[PDB]
């Protein structure tokens, strides 16, 4: 409805329409795979 | 790759062969002024781009990047109810345009649409059927699908029948509850 | 022939025709903004829908490229003149959902808030009656 | 009565007894101006045939608001009281067809 | 050749690959004739894929829905939980 | 000749005038005014004031200072 | 003479050189706009001078863009080692290449003296119609300005070109770098000309092109494809020069150099054909929105590839070796930042949720993590790595580690919580916003004055 | 070869001088930000005004 303060909200918040529910999971669902990607790259940034 | 000139190159026949680039390669080229030096810096272009395992990678994803680009501006062009190259629609009030009405129905089922319109339980946990039924007829009732879709989708379970309050949530749960209340009509 | 022009049989009988109804919301600003108001998000006159019912949202701008924005209802269409685009939604909880204009229209782009109040069926039709 | 009967007849009929959905000719499309400028013009020939004061080009004024947003209607209805909208030029004195 | 380590394509398939340049050609043609094919033949046809009723079940899904159905599980997971909005209070 | 080898064989070989370098800071030091001068003249221009007063343009308690 | 030198490594200096000028404008401007933006009310603009702020993000934009990164990157390092890499003496065309500096210079002067003229107002730097031609004539000052810098970067591109002709040696992938982006900008300028005409006409000729039964959607597609050709000509040059500082300073050779070439390559042809995942929320049909989505996420495979063949290149690398030097650690932050930068792009790739984040604080991060943090270190190491080649001095920047440490931190504490107002959400393009997102905002504001002060320490 | 303040700096070890660097900025950043904002009390921060917005969050279920 209204921002918050000091609110990550990572993906949105709050949803109030079937749409807007699919777009938080879609997100949600490929948050995990950035993370994959990010961490196993960076990983590998050494001598 | 043979590395002595003496020894020669296969080629195929067709236009797209080791003869058909050699003959195109030193075109413009300034450097290959003679036989010799020629065949070596044609050679040296080949060895380097043609026999490199993964410059093949890239091939394919022009290929399919182009075929895909291709076919999307022909489909346009072809049946899009909106894009107009004909004039004689066009020289007529909107009213009066029946040639171009008969592109709109069947411009808006394509198949995939109809083949994945049915996974949105995948992406909505309340009332993910809420717009399956419509009455009128432009497009094919809505049936939830049965299993997640294929890939990251792990949040939910593999099979929907395993999900204990997916049945709950639906739009006709929803309704009910809501209807007995007189809360309002869907 | 008059059948080239559909219309229901009902209002063939004399049945009232509807009207629409037309207002303006603008920004509360700020020397006239009363103790519990949220600043910059405010409005004089808010947009009330039903909830649970499905509702066509035809969006365009008048003068230059304005973009009606929802956070809470997942909306965020262009108003873009010369297109009036079509956008569904189907509220799910009654509420309030404050949002702002999100394409830089000119010098006011950040003055322009976007008010949506969601209550019942009931309510809203009452509502609508004596407004 | 037919199950079928709003396709039939005519595809006009389909948002005559459901003013708030999409038309069939312009349901692939997100953008609705075509969509508005069909309905006035359907509008604009009813009252040729009819009148102003007919209940059929009545509702006509109604559907074409469903899609058309004030602003445009109210100048589009100035031109044609004019007699400039070039979506109501009797065809006889129209010049599409002229100098090309 | 799809998904192919082109090391692969090259020691198994020798005559096939003599020519790298004609090998090259046929990997962009044969990729660019499935975009096509995919846009034509798999999203275009129209008034296709709407049999609802003949969903997919692969073997796996049978295996978890027996499992579930020998037991009591599929039937209190298809059980609706709630229907009624307000609990009563005492 | 062996003092043209260098481009810029002044400054290379560190026997530059040092103006050319306080010119070079002072025209950015220009470039940087034209971003703050503009927002004082027009600041003024339609208010009076050069800059304003941290939420001066909204409701003030009695005591704010 | 300093005008009239024709030397191709003396014009690279004076690119580099007028960056940083312009470049202080550039920053001054940025400064302004998170000064205001630390709380909520009125802190340095007036509310009746909010026109003002308008014209700070537009001339930010657009003198970031094409007036510091593009002259830097595509005309500083460019102009001073691209003949060196090609063993040719100088650069093909002597002349042009002192005309395109000195037309670069006059289009700055005409765009800072209409700020101080004319009045101030501001339309983005993408200066989408209506609004645009609206105006009034600081826009058409602004149009000249583009129009004119338009001819020195094509001007510019030709004579990259003509290299091809004239090389003596190997074409290394930096080289191959510096060409596709001269072809994209043969290829995407001349489209780019044309609408800025149409603006023009509207503007100033009683053309009609953006007013009613004239769809304004029309500038947004002429406009974007070259608008996001231009994102990757400002960032090919630095992947060009990533490769060699990599290999220069690990002492390595250069591994999969084809498919770094060919990577190169694709990137730019499918950059040139994805352009309208700028124009997600205008309302296009749904086969354009699915194409165009998709073709958006491929870019990421050649993209990959460049990443990944980057980091073996720093693996394995000798110990004894100091790692300490501000340009092999630039070099190492760049793919650090950019895969941050990239896979947010890839989020946003997807419409469903770009609607949610279109015109909102998570869009200018992403832009940020790849152009402000991203791009400037790259240039930052690129003339790090040719200090002793290109002879500057009277800096501390070689060794010090406090400034990288620094500038890595506090460029971070900007821009990360930018992505969080992103889903709260803040639109872009304001400056006054609800008391609920003061906390974020603060802590970036926190973050623009460090990274100010630390920009002092090099001197 | 260098003024006295890197000398004096650069002869610190880096991760005795990096972290206070660190801190130091941050302050000073913000010290810098809360000089043009000293006695400013804006009415809508107000404990008044805090209960207000509560009450509007409570009818309107935010
Ligand atoms: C030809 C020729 O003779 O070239 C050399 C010749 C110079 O003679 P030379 O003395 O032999 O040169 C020495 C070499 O340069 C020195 O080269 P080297 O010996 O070190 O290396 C050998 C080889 C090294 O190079 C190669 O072998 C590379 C060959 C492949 C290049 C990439 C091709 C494109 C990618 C694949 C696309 C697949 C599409 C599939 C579609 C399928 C649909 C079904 O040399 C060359 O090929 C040199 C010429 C390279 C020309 C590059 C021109 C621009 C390429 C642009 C690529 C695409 C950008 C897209 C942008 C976005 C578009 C929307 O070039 C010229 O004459 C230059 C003219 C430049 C004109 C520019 C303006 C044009 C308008
Ligand atoms: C982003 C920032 C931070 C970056 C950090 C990272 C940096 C990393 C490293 C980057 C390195 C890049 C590569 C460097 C290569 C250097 C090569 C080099 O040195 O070339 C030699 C080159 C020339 O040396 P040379 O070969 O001996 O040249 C001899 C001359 O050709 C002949 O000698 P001459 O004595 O005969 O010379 C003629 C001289 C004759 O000069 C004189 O007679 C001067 C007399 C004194 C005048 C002083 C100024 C007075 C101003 C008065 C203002 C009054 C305001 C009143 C207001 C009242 C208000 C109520 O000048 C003239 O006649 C013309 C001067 C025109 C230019 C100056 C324009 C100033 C601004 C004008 C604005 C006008 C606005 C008008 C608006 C109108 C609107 C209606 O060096 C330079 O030009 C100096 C470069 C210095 C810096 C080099 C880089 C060092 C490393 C970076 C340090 C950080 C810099 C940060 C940016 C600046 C921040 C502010
Ligand atoms: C009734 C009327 C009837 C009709 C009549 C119609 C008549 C039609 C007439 C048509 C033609 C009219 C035009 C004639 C042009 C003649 C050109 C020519 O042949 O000259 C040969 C002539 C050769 O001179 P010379 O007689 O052999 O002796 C010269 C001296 O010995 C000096 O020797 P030098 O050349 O070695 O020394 C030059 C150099 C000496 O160097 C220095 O002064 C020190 C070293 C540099 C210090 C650091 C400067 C900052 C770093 C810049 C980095 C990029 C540099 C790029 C290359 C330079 C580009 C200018 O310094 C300068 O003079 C300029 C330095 C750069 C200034 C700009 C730097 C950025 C400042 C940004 C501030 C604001 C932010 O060229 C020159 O040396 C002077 C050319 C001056 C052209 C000025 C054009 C300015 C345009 C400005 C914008 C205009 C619009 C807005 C203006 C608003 C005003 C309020
Ligand atoms: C040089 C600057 C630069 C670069 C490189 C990019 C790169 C990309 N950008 Fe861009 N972008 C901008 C500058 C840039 N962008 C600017 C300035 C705007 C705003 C302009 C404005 O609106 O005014 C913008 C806006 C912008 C939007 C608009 C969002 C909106 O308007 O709401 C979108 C969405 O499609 C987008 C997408 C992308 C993508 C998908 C990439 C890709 O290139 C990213 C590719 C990189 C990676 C993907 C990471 C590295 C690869 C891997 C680690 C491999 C593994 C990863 C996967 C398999 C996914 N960008
Ligand atoms: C490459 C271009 C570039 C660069 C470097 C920057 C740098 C910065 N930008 Fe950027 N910015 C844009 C391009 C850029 N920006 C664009 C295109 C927009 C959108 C415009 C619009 O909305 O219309 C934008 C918008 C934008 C806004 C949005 C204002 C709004 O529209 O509401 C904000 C503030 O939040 C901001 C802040 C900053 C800050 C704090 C820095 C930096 O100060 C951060 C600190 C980094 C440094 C201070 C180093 C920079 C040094 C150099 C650039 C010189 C390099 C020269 C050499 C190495 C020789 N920028
Ligand atoms: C040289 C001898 C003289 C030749 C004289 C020719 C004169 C006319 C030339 C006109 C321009 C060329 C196209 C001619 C088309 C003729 C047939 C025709 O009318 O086609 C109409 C048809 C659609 O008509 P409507 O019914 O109004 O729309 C219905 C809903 N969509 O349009 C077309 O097919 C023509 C327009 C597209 C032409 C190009 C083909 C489409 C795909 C382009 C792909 C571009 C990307 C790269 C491709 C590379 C190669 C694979
Ligand atoms: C090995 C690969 C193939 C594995 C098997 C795939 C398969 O059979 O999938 C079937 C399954 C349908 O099965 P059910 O839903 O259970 O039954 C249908 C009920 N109506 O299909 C799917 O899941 C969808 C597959 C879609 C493939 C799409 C390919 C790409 C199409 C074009 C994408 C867009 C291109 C760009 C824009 C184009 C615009 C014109
Ligand atoms: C105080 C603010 C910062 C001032 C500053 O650092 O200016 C440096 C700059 C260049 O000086 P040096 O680096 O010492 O070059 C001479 C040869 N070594 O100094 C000046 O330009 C002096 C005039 C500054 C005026 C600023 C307004
Ligand atoms: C690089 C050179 C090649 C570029 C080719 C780009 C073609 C991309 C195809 C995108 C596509 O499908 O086009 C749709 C899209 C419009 O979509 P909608 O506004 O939704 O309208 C559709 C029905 N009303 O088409 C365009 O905008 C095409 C713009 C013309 C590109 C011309 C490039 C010319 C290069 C020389
Ligand atoms: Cu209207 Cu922004
Ligand atoms: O722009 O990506
Ligand atoms: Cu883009
Ligand atoms: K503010
Ligand atoms: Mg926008």
């Amino acid at each position: 409805d209204i921002p918050w303060p000091a609110r990550t909200d990572w993906g949105g918040h709050d949803p109030a329409t079937p749409f807007a529910e699919l777009m938080i999971n879609t997100h949600s669902m490929f948050w995990p795979v950035a993370i994959f990607i990010y961490v196993s790259a960076i990983y590998m940034v050494k001598k | 790759p043979p590395t002595r000139l003496s020894t020669p190159l296969y080629s195929e026949g067709g236009a797209f062969t080791v003869n058909w680039w050699r003959n195109r390669y030193g075109l413009y080229s300034r450097r290959q002024t003679d036989p010799m030096l020629a065949e070596f810096l044609f050679r040296q272009q080949v060895k380097e781009w043609f026999y490199d395992v993964p410059s093949y990678n890239y091939a394919a994803l022009v290929g399919l990047a182009l075929g895909i680009l291709v076919a999307v501006i022909w489909r346009h062009f072809l049946f899009n109810p909106d894009v107009y190259v004909r004039r004689q629609e066009l020289r007529k009030m909107w009213p009066d345009r029946h040639r171009q009405f008969a592109y709109a129905v069947p411009y808006l089922n394509p198949q995939l649409k109809n083949l994945l319109l049915p996974y949105k339980n995948s992406f909505i946990d309340n009332e993910p059927d809420y717009a399956d039924y419509n009455p009128v007829g432009l497009r094919p009732q809505r049936v939830m699908a049965i299993r997640r879709i294929p890939g990251f989708f792990w949040a939910i379970p593999q099979y929907f029948f395993e999900d204990p309050l997916y049945t709950s949530c639906s739009t006709k749960n929803m309704q009910t509850i809501y209807k007995k209340l007189g809360y309002s009509e869907l | 022939s008059p059948e080239d022009y559909p219309t229901p049989q009902k209002y063939l009988e004399g049945a009232p025709i509807p009207s629409w109804y037309s207002f303006q919301s603008n920004l509360v600003g700020d020397m006239d903004l009363k103790p519990g108001m949220a600043r910059m998000l405010e409005v004089d006159k808010r947009l009330t829908v039903p909830t649970r019912t499905h509702i066509r949202f035809l969006i365009t701008g008048a003068d230059v490229i304005h973009s009606w924005s929802v956070p809470s209802l997942g909306i965020k269409c262009d108003a873009t003149p010369g297109r009036l685009v079509k956008i569904n939604t189907f509220i799910q909880r009654e509420g309030v959902f404050y949002g702002q204009c999100s394409e830089l229209c000119g010098t006011l782009h950040a003055f322009m808030p976007i008010v949506v109040e969601a209550v019942s069926p009931e309510a809203f039709a009452a509502h609508a009656k004596k407004w | 009565e037919s199950a079928d009967a709003l396709f039939v007849g005519t595809l006009d009929r389909l948002t005559a007894e459901h003013p708030h959905t999409d038309d069939p000719r312009f349901a692939f499309q997100s953008n609705q101006w075509n969509n508005c400028e069909l309905r006035f013009t359907q509008f604009c020939r009813c009252t040729r045939e009819l009148g102003e004061d007919d209940p059929r080009c009545k509702y006509q004024y109604y559907r074409a608001q469903t899609v058309c947003h004030e602003f445009l209607l109210e100048d589009w209805m100035e031109h044609r009281h004019r007699g400039t909208c070039d979506l109501d030029i009797m065809p006889d004195r129209q010049v599409i067809h002229m100098r090309g | 050749s799809i998904f192919t380590p082109m090391d692969w394509m090259f020691y198994y398939f020798p005559n096939y690959s003599r020519d790298k340049v004609a090998l090259m050609a046929r990997q962009i043609k044969i990729h660019f004739a499935i975009g096509f094919a995919l846009v034509f033949l798999v999203y275009h046809p129209p008034y296709k894929g709407a049999d609802y009723g003949n969903f997919h079940k692969s073997p796996l899904y049978w295996y978890k829905y027996n499992q579930l159905e020998r037991s009591g599980q599929l039937q209190e997971n298809l059980r609706i939980k709630r229907d009624w909005f307000y609990d009563e209070d005492p | 000749n062996l003092e043209d080898h260098f481009d810029l064989a002044e400054y290379m070989m560190k026997m530059h005038n040092p103006m050319s370098e306080y010119l070079y800071w002072i025209a950015g030091f220009v470039s940087g005014l034209h971003g703050i001068l503009p927002l004082l003249h027009s600041n003024y221009y339609f208010s009076g004031m050069f800059l304003p007063r941290d939420n001066d343009n909204t409701q003030l308690c009695d005591d704010s200072w | 003479f300093y005008i009239l030198v024709n030397n191709n490594k003396r014009i690279g200096i004076y690119y580099i050189k007028l960056s940083i000028i312009i470049g202080i404008l550039g920053i001054v401007l940025s400064y302004i706009i998170r000064v205001e933006l630390y709380n909520s009310g009125n802190r340095i603009i007036k509310y009746d001078n909010v026109n003002y702020y308008n014209m700070v993000i537009t001339l930010h934009g657009l003198l970031m863009i094409f007036y510091i990164i593009m002259p830097g990157l595509y005309g500083g390092i460019p102009l001073y080692i691209l003949p060196i890499l090609s063993v040719i003496t100088d650069i093909v065309l002597p002349r042009i290449n002192n005309i395109s500096i000195i037309i670069v210079l006059i289009s700055y002067i005409v765009v800072i003296n209409s700020i101080v003229i004319e009045y101030n107002i501001g339309t983005g730097w993408t200066l989408y119609p209506p609004l645009s031609i609206i105006g009034t004539v600081i826009v058409n000052m602004i149009l000249y300005g583009l129009i004119i810098i338009g001819i020195s970067s094509i001007i510019s591109a030709i004579n990259f070109m003509n290299i091809l002709i004239v090389i003596d040696g190997i074409i290394y992938v930096y080289i191959w770098s510096i060409i596709i982006t001269s072809v994209l900008l043969i290829i995407s300028l001349p489209i780019l000309n044309g609408i800025l005409l149409m603006i023009l006409s509207d503007i100033y000729f009683n053309s009609i092109y953006f007013i009613l039964n004239g769809d304004v959607v029309l500038y947004q597609h002429l406009f974007w494809y070259f608008g996001h050709p231009e994102v990757y000509i400002l960032i090919l040059p630095a992947f060009g020069i990533i490769s060699i500082i990599l290999s220069v300073l690990n002492n390595k050779i250069i591994f999969g150099m084809k498919s770094m070439i060919l990577a190169i390559i694709m990137i730019s042809i499918l950059g040139s054909i994805v352009w309208a995942h700028h124009i997600y929320t205008v309302g296009l049909e749904l086969d354009t929105k699915i194409y165009f989505n998709n073709l958006t996420l491929i870019i990421s495979i050649p993209t990959g590839n460049k990443i990944y063949n980057w980091i073996i290149l720093y693996i394995g690398s000798y110990n004894i070796l100091y790692n300490g030097y501000q340009s092999l650690i630039f070099s190492i932050m760049f793919i650090i930042i950019f895969i941050i930068g990239g896979i947010t792009g890839i989020i946003i790739s997807i419409d469903i949720i770009d609607i949610g984040l279109h015109d909102t604080y998570y869009i200018v991060s992403h832009f940020h993590y790849i152009l402000s943090i991203g791009a400037v270190i790259s240039l930052l190491a690129g003339i790090l790595l040719l200090k002793d080649i290109i002879g500057y001095y009277n800096v501390i920047i070689k060794i010090n580690k406090y400034f990288g440490l620094l500038l890595f931190i506090n460029i971070n504490i900007i821009f990360t919580p930018q992505f969080i107002i992103g889903f709260n959400v803040m639109p872009r393009r304001i400056l006054e916003y609800s008391d609920n997102i003061i906390v974020w905002n603060l802590i970036s504001s926190i973050g623009s004055i460090s990274t100010i002060l630390i920009l002092l320490s090099i001197f | 070869d260098f003024p006295w303040r890197w000398g004096f700096v650069a002869e610190k070890p880096f991760w005795v001088g990096a972290p206070i660097l660190v801190l130091g900025v941050l302050c000073l950043g913000h010290i810098i930000q809360t000089m043009g904002q000293i006695g400013v009390r804006p009415k809508r921060y107000t404990p008044e005004w805090v209960e207000a917005t509560k009450e509007r969050e409570r009818a309107e279920n935010t």
